[PDB]
C-alpha cells in the first residue's frame, strides 16, 4: 500500500484565475486549497472540483507558499504575503480570521511549524501561542532559501550557497555544508524507519544520515551530514556527496520524498520520480501545465498521524492545477 | 621597378637579400655537385639564382605579378637555362614540384578547437621553404599583407616545426618602448661574458618574433623609436646596455615582423631606413581552389562526427568558399569600418558548426543545412545596417544551397537556443518568452530592483548573446545606441549561464591597479574555476595599453607578456597541488580560453580605432544592437503603460504613437538615436499620470461626499 | 493632456531655447489635434508646475524674471526619477542653488573619492565645476543599490542616509553614458532671449 504510484493522466483539473503558487490539502476532510500570487486562496472539495467553495482575497500581494498543520483538536492555516503579513484563519465552510502576524521586515518566503523565512536578512522565530517576538537570528552573512525544523535542529542552505545546522537550546552551528555551483533551491532532511537503512546506533539515536538538495541547475545531490557532538565538532562539520542525480531540462522548483521513491517538478512541462537505489526514473509525467509545474504535493507518508490516502496534487503557471485520483 | 609593391624600397636595397639568398643555398647545396656535369650544375645554379631574384625583387607583389615577372625572367635569359615556374623546386639531384611535396593528415573532430592547428597546402608549404631559407640566410624577416591571411599562423607553423629554432611571442602596444623587447628576451636568453647576449639553448637558434609593427606612434618631430631599436638590434648585431652603457654584441638572435599595409588607418608608414636592411614578403589571400582544399578537408574532419553525410563534403566546401567569395565581393570597408572579411570568421564558422553538432540530437539533412544557414546568419549577417543587405543575403544562401548539393533560412524563423533544454535544437517562442519573464522576475526579486519591460527585440538579443557566451574564445562587441539594455542583457546572461560578474572600478587608477584585478581574476580562474566576465564601458578605458593587451589576448590565445616570474611560480606551485614547459602552457591556454569572456559595451562607432583594429577583429563576435524601430518602440510602449489604465474617452495606441511621431520629428529636426529621451518621458508620464490622478480622484470623492451631504 | 504636455516639456526640452522650442511645441499641437486628443489651448507649464510661495522661495535667492529660467528650473526641480545637469559657462546655477540650500550645499570639484564617501555616509548634496573631468559615483548615477539600504561605492561597502541629492554643473559649451542618465538644461542667451527681452520690456 506504500508503494503506489499514480497514473500518467490526470484525473481532474481545478481551474484558477490566477497562476498556482501553493496546494495543501486538508489531512481529515476531502478538501484542497489553492494559493495563488494574486492574493487568491480557492478552497475545492476533493471530488466536487466545479465550483468553488471559498474564493477569498486576504492577501495584498503574492502568497509564495504555505502549508498545513493539524493541533494535538482542529487545523491551522498558515498563509503569508509579501507585504509582511501573516494570517492564520479558521475553517468552518469558510475562512474566519483567528489570528495576523507580524516580524518581518520584507517579503516573507514560506512558512514552518510557527517559523518562517524571508528575504529580510533576519531570522524571527515565534510562538503561536503567544503571538510575541522570542527569537532573532542571523544565519550567514548571506540570507538563506530552505529552512525546516525537526524536533530542535535547523538545517539551512543561503543564496551563498552554504549550508548550516543549527540547534535551538545550543545555539551554535553544528555544522557547515556545501558543494554546488548554484544557490539551492530546496534542502530536506532524510529520516529512518538505503536512505532510510541506519548504519550505526549513534546515527540511530540522531536519525538524520543523509539528507537531499534541489537548485537551478538541473540537479538532486544527496548529501550525508558528519558526526556531531549541541556543542560544534571543528573537524566532524563537513558534508559530503555520494550521488547526483540529473534528467531535468529546467529548474528544479520542489521535492518530495517517499517510501524510496521521490517526486520533483521541474519547469520543463514536467514532474519525474526517481528511485533512490537504482536512480533510474522511474517515470517522467509531460504536459501538466502550459505554464511551469511550481509546485507538488502528497499525502505526507513520513507522518503517521496523517493518513497517506491515494491522492497526489501539482499546481502550474498556467493559472489551472491538476489531481491526480486512481 | 615598374611593378606594384608594398612598403617601397629602392630597387638598390634588394640585392643585399637576393645575393645573400643565393649565396646561402649555394653553401648549403655545395657538396652535393661534386659528382655533376657542367650542364646540370648551371642548370641548378641559374634556377636558384632566378628563385633568388623573383622571391627578392618581387616578394612584396601578387600572384599575377608574380607570374608576369617570372615569364620576364624567363624571357630575358634565354630559353637554353632551366626554366623556373610557380611550382618549380630542387630536391634529391632532381627538378620536381611542389604538387607532390604536400603531406596528408585526417583530423579528428576534437581538435579544430585548437587556434593553433594548420593545414597543409601549396601556398603554405611554398612560403614555409622560402621562410626557411631566407631565415637560414642571417637576414631579417618581415611579413606584410592583408588581415586574415594567416601571418601568426604561418608563424607559428615555421617556428613551433623546427629543431633549429623556437619561438618568443611579443605584440606592440599603442605605446611602445625598448623595455618591452628587453622583457620579452629576459625569460629565453642570457647575458654571457654581459659582453655577450646568448639565447638559453645552445644548439637552435632563437628568433624575436613581433607582429604589427605600424602599430607604435610617432613622437612629435615625426620619428618613433622602436623601429629604430630593432633596426640596431638587426643590422648592427647589437645594442647599447641602457644603465650600465657598454656594448652589448648578440650573434645567434633573428628579428621578424609582421605587420598590416600602411594604407590601413590607424597604421604609420616606416622609413625605409628600416627596411632597408630587412627583407619583405606579400602574404597574400591565398586562391580560390586553395581555399576549397583547406575547407574541404575542414568539411570531411568535421562530418566525421556524422558518418551518415560524408558525401556531403564537398558541395558545402564548394557553397562556403564560393559564399565567402560574393560576400566580400558584394561590399567592402569602403562603406563602414568594420565589413573585413578573412578566413578567420570562416573558422570561426566551422567551429560554431562543430559546437553546435556536438551539443546537439540526433541530426538529418534538412536540420544540418538549416543549422548551417542559422550559422551563416550568426557569423556573416550580424552586423550589418539594414534589412535589404539581410534578404540580399537570405536569396544568396538559398541560391547557394540549391546549387550545391528546402526548409525556411530566414534568422528570423529560424530559432536555436540551449536554455530550453540540454542540448541545442528548435525551441518553441511561447516556452522561450515564458522563461526569460521567470528568470527577470526572479531577477528582479532577488539582485536589481528595476521593474523592467521584457519584448522580442531584447530576447532574440539574449538569444544572440547566449549563443555567443557559451562557445570557447567567445567574445562579443555590443555597439548599439545608449540606453538600449547591453549591460543588463550581459548581466542577464551570466546570471542565467552561471559566469559571476566582475567590474573594474576606476583617471584615479593605473596599469599597476588595472593589472592587479588583472592578476585575482587570473588566479580566481585557475583556482577555483571561476566563470570570468568583465564589463567594460567608454569610462572604463583612457588609455590604448588596454586595447592593447586585450588585442593581443585576443588576436593570440593568450598573453604572452603578463605572466612571468614569481607570478608562474606560485601559479605552478598551486597548479601541481591541484595536479612539460609547453604541455603545461598549453593547458594554462586551453583553460584561460575556456574560462574567460570579455564584453565591451561602446556606444559611439580611440574607439573608432578599436572597431578599426582588424587584430581586435579576430575573437570579436561583432552583434549589431542597433537603435530601436518605431513597431518594437510601440510594443514596449504598451506593455510599460499597461500597468497604468487611463483610457478616459483605444486611445493608449493613439498616445503611444503619436509621442512615437514627435520624436521622430524631434529627430529630424535635430547617426543613431538614444532612447533615454523616449523611456525618460514614458516614466515621467506614467508617474505624474498616476500621482495626479490619484490626487484628483481623493479630491473628486471629497466633492462627490459635499455632494451627497449637501443633495 | 496637460500632464502629458508637462512630461514632454521637462523631458525633451531641456536644451532647447525659445524659439525651437516653440517650434516644438506647435508642431507637438498640431500632431495632437492630428491625433484627436483632448488638451488645453491655453495652457503654460509654468502655471502648472510652479506653485506661487515655492515661487517666491526661489525668488528670494536669485531667479530671474524671465522665463526661460523659469522654465529652467522648473525642470531642475522636476528630475526626480533621474540625476539633474546644469550647463552654465555664467556660473550662475550654482550660485542659486547654493544660496537657496546653504550649508546644505557642499563644494566639491574634480582625496575627491574620500570626500564624496563621507558626503554620501553624512547625505551631503555635492555639486562638482568642469564636470568633463568625470568611476566610483557610476552605481550611484545609475541609481541602482543592494537592498539590505546599502551603497557599494568603489570598493567598500557604505550605507546611504535617504536624504541625498546628486548636481552635476559644467560650463564648456561629456561623455555620452554620462549624458544619457543626466538631464540636460541650457542657460545660453541667444537672438531668441533678447527677442522676448525686448519685446516685453
Ligand atoms: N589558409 C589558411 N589555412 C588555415 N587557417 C587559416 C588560413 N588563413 C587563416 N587561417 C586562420 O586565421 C588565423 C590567423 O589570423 P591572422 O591572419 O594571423 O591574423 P592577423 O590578420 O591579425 O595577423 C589562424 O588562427 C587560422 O586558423
Ligand atoms: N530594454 C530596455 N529598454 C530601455 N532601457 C533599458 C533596457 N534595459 C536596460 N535599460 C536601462 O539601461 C541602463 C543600462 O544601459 P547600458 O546597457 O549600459 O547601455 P549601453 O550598453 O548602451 O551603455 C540600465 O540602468 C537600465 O535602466
Amino acid at each position: 500500500v506504500l508503494k503506489w504510484i499514480p497514473r500518467n493522466l490526470p484525473s481532474c483539473l481545478i481551474n484558477v484565475e490566477s497562476s498556482v503558487t501553493s496546494v495543501k490539502l486538508h489531512p481529515n476532510l476531502p478538501i484542497v486549497f489553492v494559493a495563488t500570487d494574486h492574493g487568491k486562496l480557492y478552497a475545492f472539495d476533493l471530488f466536487n472540483y466545479t465550483i468553488p467553495l471559498a474564493s477569498l482575497q486576504s492577501h495584498t500581494k503574492a502568497i509564495t507558499s504555505m502549508d498545513v498543520l493539524f493541533t494535538n483538536n482542529y487545523l491551522v492555516i498558515v498563509t503569508a504575503s509579501k507585504d509582511l503579513q501573516i494570517h492564520v484563519f479558521k475553517w468552518v465552510c469558510k475562512f474566519q480570521q483567528i489570528r495576523s502576524l507580524l516580524g518581518h521586515e520584507h517579503i516573507v518566503s514560506a512558512v514552518k511549524i510557527i517559523a518562517s523565512c524571508s528575504r529580510d536578512q533576519t531570522v524571527k522565530i515565534w510562538d503561536f501561542h503567544n503571538g510575541w517576538s522570542l527569537k532573532t537570528f542571523q544565519p550567514h552573512s548571506q540570507w538563506v532559501r530552505s529552512i525546516d525544523v525537526l524536533g530542535d535542529y535547523i538545517i539551512s542552505g543561503s543564496h551563498d550557497t552554504t549550508l548550516r545546522l543549527t540547534h535551538w537550546p545550543s545555539g551554535n552551528g553544528l555544522s557547515v555544508g556545501t558543494g554546488h555551483e548554484f544557490p539551492i533551491e530546496k534542502v530536506k532532511f532524510i529520516h529512518f524507519i538505503r536512505f532510510r537503512t541506519p548504519s550505526t546506533d549513534r546515527y540511530k539515536n540522531w536519525g538524520m544520515q543523509y539528507c537531499v538538495s534541489a537548485s537551478r541547475d538541473r540537479t538532486i545531490k544527496i548529501w550525508e551530514i558528519p558526526l556531531p557532538t549541541p556543542i560544534p565538532n571543528p573537524t566532524d562539520s563537513n558534508f559530503r556527496c555520494v550521488l547526483t542525480l540529473k534528467g531535468h531540462l529546467s529548474w528544479v522548483r520542489d521535492i518530495s520524498i517517499r517510501g524510496q521513491y521521490l517526486f520533483s517538478c521541474a519547469d520543463d512541462k514536467s514532474v519525474r520520480c526517481w528511485d533512490l537505489n537504482t536512480g533510474q526514473c522511474l517515470h517522467v509525467w509531460e504536459k501538466l501545465h502550459t505554464g511551469f509545474v511550481n509546485c507538488l504535493d502528497l499525502d505526507v507518508d513520513f507522518d503517521s498521524n496523517v493518513t497517506p490516502r491515494q491522492m497526489m496534487v501539482t499546481g502550474g503557471l498556467d493559472c489551472k492545477s491538476n489531481v491526480f485520483m486512481r | 621597378n615598374d611593378l606594384v609593391h608594398i612598403l617601397g624600397v629602392r630597387t638598390f636595397n634588394k640585392l643585399e637579400t637576393a645575393v645573400q639568398l643565393a649565396v646561402h643555398l649555394i653553401s648549403s647545396y655545395r657538396q652535393w655537385f661534386q659528382n655533376l656535369d657542367d650542364k646540370s650544375l648551371k642548370d641548378v645554379i641559374t634556377l636558384l639564382i632566378k628563385r633568388s631574384l623573383l622571391y627578392a625583387l618581387a616578394g612584396d607583389s601578387t600572384g599575377e605579378s608574380q607570374r608576369a615577372f617570372i615569364q620576364t625572367i624567363n624571357t630575358y635569359f634565354g630559353h637554353d637555362s632551366q626554366e623556373l615556374s610557380d611550382y618549380s623546386t630542387i630536391v634529391i639531384l632532381s627538378f620536381s614540384s611542389f604538387c607532390s611535396e604536400i603531406p596528408s593528415v585526417s583530423l579528428e573532430a576534437h581538435e579544430v578547437m585548437r587556434p593553433d592547428i594548420v593545414i597543409p597546402t601549396i601556398d603554405t608549404i611554398k612560403h614555409e621553404k622560402i621562410f626557411y631559407d631566407l631565415l637560414n640566410s642571417k637576414r631579417g624577416i618581415i611579413l606584410c599583407g592583408p588581415p586574415g591571411s594567416g601571418k601568426t599562423m604561418i608563424m607559428n607553423n615555421a617556428l613551433r616545426n623546427s629543431s633549429l629554432y623556437d619561438v618568443v611571442g611579443i605584440n606592440f602596444s599603442k605605446d611602445t618602448t625598448t623595455e618591452h623587447i628587453l622583457s620579452a628576451l629576459h625569460r629565453h636568453t642570457n647575458y654571457v661574458t654581459g659582453l655577450t647576449l646568448l639565447p638559453k639553448s645552445d644548439i637552435k637558434n632563437l628568433v624575436l618574433f613581433c607582429d604589427e609593427i605600424n602599430l607604435p606612434k610617432l613622437d612629435k618631430y615625426g620619428s618613433q623609436n622602436v623601429v629604430l631599436f630593432l633596426r640596431q638590434l638587426m643590422e648592427k648585431q647589437g645594442f647599447w646596455k641602457t644603465p650600465e652603457n657598454k656594448w652589448v654584441t648578440i650573434e645567434r638572435i633573428h628579428i621578424v615582423g609582421a605587420c598590416n599595409p600602411p594604407t590601413d588607418p590607424g597604421r604609420i608608414p616606416m622609413s625605409e631606413r628600416f627596411t632597408r636592411h630587412a627583407a619583405i614578403l606579400y602574404l597574400g589571400y591565398p586562391s580560390g581552389k586553395s581555399l576549397s582544399q583547406i575547407y574541404e578537408i575542414y568539411y570531411k574532419a568535421i562530418f566525421k562526427l556524422v558518418p551518415e553525410f560524408r558525401s556531403y563534403t564537398e558541395p558545402f566546401a564548394r557553397a562556403s568558399v564560393h559564399l565567402y567569395n560574393e560576400c566580400k565581393a558584394r561590399y567592402s570597408t569602403g562603406l563602414q569600418s568594420h565589413y573585413l572579411f578573412s578566413p578567420r570568421e570562416l573558422t570561426r564558422l566551422v567551429r560554431g558548426v562543430y559546437t553546435a553538432i556536438n551539443t546537439g540530437p540526433r541530426q538529418t539533412l534538412r536540420s544540418l543545412i538549416r543549422l548551417w544557414a542559422y550559422e551563416a546568419w550568426r557569423i556573416f549577417a550580424d552586423r550589418l545596417v539594414g534589412v535589404k543587405e539581410k534578404n540580399s543575403f537570405e536569396q544568396l544562401l538559398y541560391e547557394t544551397v540549391d546549387k550545391y548539393l528546402l526548409g525556411n533560412i530566414s534568422s528570423t524563423s529560424l530559432l536555436f537556443s540551449g536554455l530550453l533544454s540540454l542540448d541545442f535544437k528548435e525551441v518553441n517562442k511561447t516556452d522561450l518568452v515564458n522563461f526569460i519573464e521567470e528568470r527577470f522576475k526572479t531577477f528582479c526579486d532577488e539582485e536589481l530592483e528595476v521593474p523592467m519591460v521584457i519584448h522580442e527585440s531584447m530576447v532574440d538579443h539574449i538569444l544572440r548573446i547566449d549563443r555567443a557566451l557559451k562557445q570557447v574564445q567567445g567574445h562579443m562587441m555590443l555597439i548599439g545606441a545608449s540606453r538600449t539594455g547591453k549591460t543588463i542583457l550581459t548581466r542577464f546572461v551570466a546570471w542565467l549561464n552561471g559566469l559571476k560578474i566582475v567590474q573594474p572600478k576606476i583617471r584615479h587608477s593605473n596599469l599597476s591597479d588595472f593589472d592587479m584585478i588583472l592578476k585575482k581574476a587570473i588566479s580566481d580562474c585557475s583556482l577555483k574555476e571561476s566563470r570570468t566576465c568583465l564589463i567594460i564601458d567608454e569610462s572604463n578605458i583612457l588609455e590604448t595599453a588596454f586595447l592593447e593587451r586585450m588585442n593581443t589576448l585576443l588576436a593570440n590565445a593568450d598573453i604572452p607578456d603578463l605572466f612571468q616570474g614569481e607570478e608562474y611560480d606560485k601559479l605552478l606551485n598551486n597548479l601541481r597541488n591541484k595536479t612539460t614547459e609547453q604541455e603545461l602552457y598549453d593547458w594554462f591556454v586551453g583553460e584561460i580560453a575556456k574560462n574567460l569572456h570579455v564584453v565591451f559595451t561602446i556606444c559611439d562607432p580611440k574607439s573608432s580605432a578599436m572597431i578599426s583594429s582588424p587584430a581586435l577583429f579576430n575573437r570579436c563576435i561583432i552583434n549589431w544592437m542597433g537603435d530601436w524601430d518605431t513597431k518594437t518602440m510601440s510594443q514596449v510602449a504598451n506593455n510599460m503603460v499597461d500597468v497604468v489604465p487611463m483610457e478616459f474617452t483605444t486611445i493608449r495606441d493613439a498616445v503611444v504613437n503619436i509621442l512615437i511621431h514627435f520624436d521622430r520629428n524631434f529627430y529630424q529636426k535635430m547617426n543613431p538615436r538614444s532612447p533615454g529621451y523616449f523611456i525618460d518621458g514614458l516614466r515621467a508620464l506614467v508617474k505624474l499620470v498616476t500621482a495626479k490622478y490619484q490626487d484628483l480622484q481623493e479630491n473628486q470623492r471629497f466633492v462627490n461626499v459635499g455632494l451627497e451631504k449637501l443633495n | 493632456g496637460n500632464c502629458i504636455i508637462s512630461s514632454i516639456y521637462e523631458t525633451y526640452f531641456g536644451h532647447l531655447n525659445e524659439r525651437e522650442r516653440g517650434d516644438m511645441l506647435v508642431i507637438l499641437k498640431r500632431l495632437l489635434g492630428k491625433f484627436a486628443v483632448k488638451y488645453d489651448v491655453n495652457y503654460r507649464f509654468i502655471d502648472y508646475l510652479v506653485t506661487l510661495d515655492e515661487k517666491m522661495k526661489w525668488l528670494e535667492c536669485g531667479l530671474d524674471k524671465n522665463d526661460y529660467f523659469l522654465e529652467n528650473m522648473s525642470i531642475v526641480m522636476n528630475s526626480q526619477d533621474a540625476v539633474p545637469f546644469l550647463l552654465d559657462p555664467s556660473s550662475h546655477m550654482i550660485t542659486v542653488i547654493s544660496n537657496y540650500y546653504g550649508n546644505k550645499t557642499v563644494l566639491l570639484s574634480f582625496g575627491f573619492v574620500k570626500r564624496l564617501e563621507n558626503a554620501v555616509r553624512f547625505g551631503s548634496v555635492v555639486i562638482i565645476q568642469d564636470g568633463e573631468f568625470f568611476p566610483i559615483i557610476s552605481r550611484l548615477i545609475s541609481r541602482e543599490f543592494n537592498h539590505a539600504v546599502t551603497v557599494e561605492i568603489g570598493d567598500h561597502e557604505v550605507d546611504v542616509s535617504g536624504d541625498f541629492k546628486l548636481f552635476i554643473h559644467s560650463c564648456d559649451p561629456i561623455p555620452i553614458f554620462l549624458r544619457s542618465r543626466v538631464r540636460l538644461v541650457h542657460f545660453v542667451t541667444n537672438k531668441e532671449s533678447i527677442e522676448t527681452r525686448i519685446f516685453d520690456i
